[PDB]
């Protein structure tokens, strides 16, 4: 059945019983650059199951009245693993993200997430005159939630309707984007390549994309149900390929 | 060219359930009316013509609207050439995160004859030099500097009373495509400019009077018109439903999602 | 020289022109093109998948996130009336303008094409209901009763581990390209969801489920005349 | 007609009789092959 | 046409040495990345276009720009033609000793309706007569002399308003290239004209207006572009670091080697 | 005649055209070609030879000629000092940006391709020593320890009768095309040579030994986006 | 670039040219053409159709029906006079200015070809009679007497079951295109309508009968030179 | 396109698709062949 | 001459040249074929 799935890039694998099918990023699976299109004259660092594994974000809790998360990648895999480790010891790095969400609820509750891959997610500052600091929408340990309305400081725009891009959250489904139905499905992939326009980039100034994670409705669940229904990313990079050997960046 | 013919179709009572999907998936279904409902054969000669990218594209909008004067920093018109500078190109060139498009500059440039004590001095034609400064490149400070020496930088010299001038650009972005939208830092310490303004940084564009000077002060306004041509759209983006308050940030009003109606039955007539 | 006689149309800016133009750096080496994935070759492409659309869109409910949200109940009241009801046309319409067919068609001035909503029920996965979503062809009242919208063309939605069904607008127009702009000559529709049985939960589950309906745009859907979007407004100089 | 006057590919007209299009980028993304007439799962 | 794919290479310890070369020899290490580091099969789209010599001078530079007025000296504009008048477009051509280009001249001239108590008089569209007398020719002495008449002489009789006066002018030099770096005197007694004076003697440039007078003075510029093409550089040399001071020889001021920076070790960011 | 409607690129001059445009003199015998030696028919080949680097540009020494000499000597003190630092990026770097292939890199917006710095021992024949020249790709800090150079893409000079030992950088770049004004996104590595050993010289020889950098362009360089040089400033008519 | 010499007629905008201009808006998918019945491409055939002529315009009668109803009547008084009298040329007699062939005669300035009036007797069927319908060329004065239309080309019309004579006036002019403006030169000639015997009628039946005329073209006519029509004549904006 | 229009050699388009390139000259002068991969002595 | 120089098929010269015609739809609309040598009836 297509509910079942089982993805086991490098070390960790990560097995569903209630999971559609995986949104590949824009119909193109990853893989490592080909030298047609490779503009780096270093060789490439390939781990293949050294960085190329599922690696589990810290899980947080889908509460009610949760508007939504993102995550800011790479850089939210930043002290994870071997994967971040190389993004501190390499200039240029590119990577296929498998993200796999994982939103275990039983059958009697009520919600749907917008597990929505936008690549360049350009977020806007919630006072539009300044602009916010990387800690606002870095995604080092904790997702960033959107906010059900308007913020003000210098912060980024978390309004949840705007997507923090100014952009109809609505319309978030445009990006590689799956849904997690506690109706249907428990947990969402996304295989999203690698996407930018420059064949590698930095993968600290950057952030390749974001992982929003939109409740567009409510966790809805009577009393007595799980009230802590856990929103657990697990994001493994495919072909990940890294070039520019350096210092360690931190 | 043109779209797929409705198939016709008849009554069902089938397993193929092909209206019952599952969003779940992210797959937007590829059903048809004849799937769902019962369709006659139409045969669609109705073409997806003109909403081609490169025919999306193919519309020439405004990017920088500036005034410059004749008879300081106020003679000549300076344009950090961002495509987001008017909202009504930008929020086409932001409906796709990476554009390779070869951009077809059009100059439109109008003298005004500001209005003043004396005006009874006629100039002749006024000659528009509209000089490209690449990226680093040396950046004129006075109307008659050093800089308009065009000894390697593009210019048209479009004198006014003729054909709009107008200089194809090629693909001239560093990366292999155009980041309309890029949430990345300029530095690797993740401090500095946030935005498009770090990858999208293609030069500047100073616009002057060739002539020296005019009897009478004459501010014509330089209208830049982007027509992108041969475009690779890479990553298709929504529409900025917020009106845009910055040219070099995405920083955002919210917005609402759309035009609120009295009730979720209001159905208008 | 050669002869030349100027056309009526020389010394012309004209917008849409396919003109050639002399290289502002020529024999300009490109960066080499890359395989970018999502090649948008035309955005008819970004129409036809689907999008969240604000069905809830009464005051307030447009900033928070209940725009989208179709409220459902396991309550008799007002299971006579409409779960929903608004106008087929993606180009004027509250619900679909913003959308990601109805943005790409304010775009434009023309639309043609059978737009397919995807509803999907955001509910418990024991929480089963049969409803009828309808797309009533324009000329008549809007559906203020179930069979009204049974008359016109309509689904039955029977909730279950599917979850989602596409209503799909079969283009039922008097004209080849419906204009996008509010005129009633090429007004669409009207599409209205309704209770066929109520969305009966078990104890354990809440009564008030939650639908979503995504507007998407099927192969037959095009656009074709460009238009300058309503939506974009700039008051000044950014 | 189509004949090029310009030496530099893009001093050229804009391919707007190019009317490509892969919708399966966007539509059809997943991985396993989803028919309408089959249920999605 | 393009640049040399950087081929794959990979581990080495062997007695090749490709890093360790000697400059002692004078020849530049023609080594890769692929030879001093391990690199990955790269193809290199790249190309050096725009980066060559044709392409280079392509780019058309201002090299002349004077006041000539209507209504003496100073109602016609002289140039001796040399492209070291301008110093953005000489030090291009200073990049190479000998360069055989037949130059592409392209007169922008807009008329600046000088600034006087009365300017209430339109005159009509302003002719522009740039006549070219080669060396030892006839030079005029009035905006009216006979030289004037272009029994011989090449004249473009520019119109304002109209396109950019453009004419090309052949390779004219009586040696085999223009010596835009000549280290020769110009008489055999090493006495006289030292530099590129003395080779580079390619005539004068008249530009005056053809209408006779105006009611009011009328100084308009004249701004000679000079497009190189057909460029045949045959001697490199490097930019001239120091600015440039004399228009007639490669007298300079002393100039620093580069922008200094606070330490050997005093890396930026 | 024949009807023709202009363009609205029509009547301007772009310096960067290919417009064919009427002889001043027709039919003119120009002087016929010789074979000079040397012939330049790309600014990339003046890049490509090499070209000493003012490595030791310190206030006043741009003035002598020890901006191109790096000092090294056999001392114990600053051992764990680099030699030099400065940044990849011929086009803004202090360093490179007056050098054969920084001046012509500053001629233009955007360079590709792998910069060789040749290092020149201009010492004792009998002085030998081991550097580490290392070039870290951008992204991290400047190395601040032979460790942190070490780390990124280096090459160990033994110096010895050969006495010039050619870093390659090897194109470390997230883009097919580094822009050459000073943007931090296309900003380089850090070029950054230590000493992997001491400068051992004989008794007899200068403790104090001289290093020449030759910063060239290999096969791989190119630029492509043409702009007029920062550099060549004109305060006024010469 | 190319050496072109604009014409003398360059930069005009001739009204009538065959000029080529730049799309406004190209590769604009056109709604998909369908078979419409009656498809016009000349508006000679719908000069070729009939139309009820205004015959009585007398004043008063335009206003009502009876300007196309020529009265006929079972009386021996004015049995010697015509039925009517009228000029040839569609372009400015008064019958024939504003019927189809004579509207679309006023567009232009030149006409050839054989105006056919086909003559609907629209009377009671047992109203028997015989009329003489007779176009006598220009050149001489109206016909005042039935012999002098008889002298001119004429055809007797036989009242009866097919009711409608077509008088084809075979196209008698001097010139290859008589001009639709009043000229004497290219003037036309008279159509006159008399009795070659009285409308004889039972008792039971009405002795002022009705005859319609229908000018019409044929297969000959042509219109040459095209002109703003004198008709429509517009005193300021609508 | 590439018709000279113009009877003068001179009066024709820079041949800016020209990209031949000998470094050579400049980058291996030397009268005896130096190869990168042995000793330059 | 009849070389269209604009790609779109709109962007092209007034067909002036077709002189095609059809009076048939008006002057002879009628079901039975009438033919003028026979009476109408
Ligand atoms: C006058 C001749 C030279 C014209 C040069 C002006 C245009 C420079 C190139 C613009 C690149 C596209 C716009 C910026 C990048 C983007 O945000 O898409
Ligand atoms: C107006 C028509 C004639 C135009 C003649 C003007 C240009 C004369 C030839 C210039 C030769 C190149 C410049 C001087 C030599 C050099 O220093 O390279």
């Amino acid at each position: 059945s297509d509910r079942v799935r089982s993805m086991t890039l490098g070390n960790s694998t990560i097995t569903t019983q209630e999971s559609a099918n995986v949104v590949v990023g824009y119909g193109e699976w990853p893989s490592y650059l080909s030298d047609k299109e490779a503009t780096a004259e270093d060789q490439p660092t390939q781990p293949d199951v050294a960085t190329c594994r599922f690696y589990t974000l810290e899980s947080v809790q889908w509460e009610k009245s949760s508007p939504g998360w993102w995550w800011k990648f790479p850089e939210a895999l930043k002290n994870m693993g071997l994967f971040g480790q190389n993004m501190h010891y390499h200039y240029l790095g590119r990577a296929g993200y498998t993200i796999h969400v994982q939103c275990n609820a039983s059958k009697f509750h009520q919600g749907c997430l917008l597990v929505v891959c936008v690549p360049e997610a350009e977020m806007g500052c919630a006072d539009t005159s300044t602009t916010f600091p990387a800690t606002e929408l870095t995604t080092e340990e904790e997702p960033h939630v959107f906010t059900s309305d308007s913020i003000t400081g210098k912060k980024v725009q978390a309004a949840v309707c705007n997507a923090g891009m100014g952009v109809g959250v609505g319309n978030l489904t445009i990006f590689p984007h799956q849904w997690i139905n506690l109706r249907t499905n428990n947990s969402a992939t996304i295989v999203m390549p690698y996407i930018n326009s420059v064949p590698m980039d930095n993968m600290f100034r950057h952030y390749n994309f974001t992982l929003m994670i939109i409740p567009f409705a409510p966790l809805n669940f009577n009393e007595g149900a799980t009230a802590y229904v856990p929103v657990t990313v697990t994001i493994a990079p495919m072909y990940a390929e890294y070039n520019g050997l350096r210092l360690a960046s931190t | 060219r043109t779209v797929a013919n409705t198939q016709p179709s008849g009554p069902s009572n089938s397993k193929e359930i092909p209206a019952l999907t599952a969003v779940e998936t992210g797959h937007t279904s590829q059903v048809d009316p004849s799937d769902t409902l019962q369709t006659r054969h139409v045969v669609n000669f109705h073409s997806r013509s003109e909403s081609t990218v490169e025919n999306f594209m193919g519309r020439a909008a405004c990017v920088f609207m500036d005034q410059y004067k004749l008879n300081s920093t106020d003679n000549f018109a300076v344009w950090t050439i961002n495509v987001r500078e008017m909202a009504q190109l930008r929020r086409k060139c932001e409906l796709f995160t990476y554009m390779r498009f070869d951009i077809e500059m059009t100059m439109v440039i109008t003298s005004c004859q500001d209005q003043g004590t004396q005006l009874e001095q006629d100039m002749p034609v006024l000659t528009h030099q509209i000089m490209y400064v690449p990226p680093g490149g040396p950046i004129p400070a006075k109307v008659d500097s050093y800089e308009w020496q065009t000894s390697t930088n593009p210019s048209v010299f479009w004198t006014e009373g003729n054909a709009p001038a107008r200089m194809s650009i090629p693909f001239i972005s560093v990366g292999n495509a155009y980041s309309l939208f890029y949430d990345g830092w300029s530095h690797f310490t993740q401090d500095g400019t946030y935005g498009y303004t770090t990858l999208n940084a293609m030069g500047k564009l100073f616009v002057r009077h060739v002539n020296k000077s005019s009897p009478h002060q004459i501010t014509s306004t330089i209208r830049v018109y982007f027509k992108p041509k041969h475009i690779k759209a890479w990553v298709p983006r929504p529409p900025r439903l917020c009106p845009y308050i910055n040219k070099g940030d995405v920083n955002f009003v919210v917005t609402e999602v759309t035009d609120a109606r009295k009730s979720i039955t209001d159905t208008p007539h | 020289g050669v002869p030349v006689l100027n056309t009526p149309g020389s010394t012309q800016f004209l917008t849409s022109d396919d003109f050639q133009s002399p290289s502002a750096m020529p024999q300009f080496d490109e960066t080499p093109e890359m395989h970018i994935p999502g090649e948008v070759r035309n955005l008819m492409e970004m129409a036809e998948v689907d999008s969240v659309v604000p069905v809830n869109n009464i005051t307030g409910k447009t900033k928070s996130m209940e725009a989208y949200q179709i409220a459902v109940g396991t309550g008799n009241t007002d299971k006579t009336k409409p779960i929903f009801s608004f106008q087929m046309d993606p180009g004027y319409s509250s619900v679909l303008k913003r959308t990601l067919l109805g943005e790409m068609l304010n775009y434009y001035a023309h639309w043609s094409g059978s737009v397919k909503l995807t509803f999907l029920f955001c509910g418990s996965a024991m929480a089963t209901g049969k409803l009828l979503i309808s797309y009533s062809p324009p000329g008549a009242s809007v559906p203020s009763s179930r069979k009204d919208a049974m008359l016109g063309t309509h689904i039955i939605w029977d909730i279950g581990l599917q979850s989602s069904c596409v209503l799909c607008v079969p283009w039922i127009s008097q004209s080849h390209y419906r204009m996008v702009q509010q005129d009633p000559y090429t007004s669409a529709g009207y599409i209205t969801c309704w209770y066929q049985t109520n969305i009966v939960v078990p104890p354990g589950a809440p009564t008030s489920c939650d639908v979503l309906c995504f507007a998407s745009a099927c192969n037959d859907f095009s656009v074709r005349l460009l238009r300058d979007t309503p939506f974009m407004a700039q008051p000044g100089k950014l | 007609t189509n004949i090029n006057f310009y030496k530099d590919a893009a001093s050229s007209a804009s391919n707007r009789q190019e009317l490509q299009q892969d919708p399966g980028k966007f539509t059809d993304p997943v991985k396993d092959l989803m028919v309408k007439t089959l249920p999605a799962l």
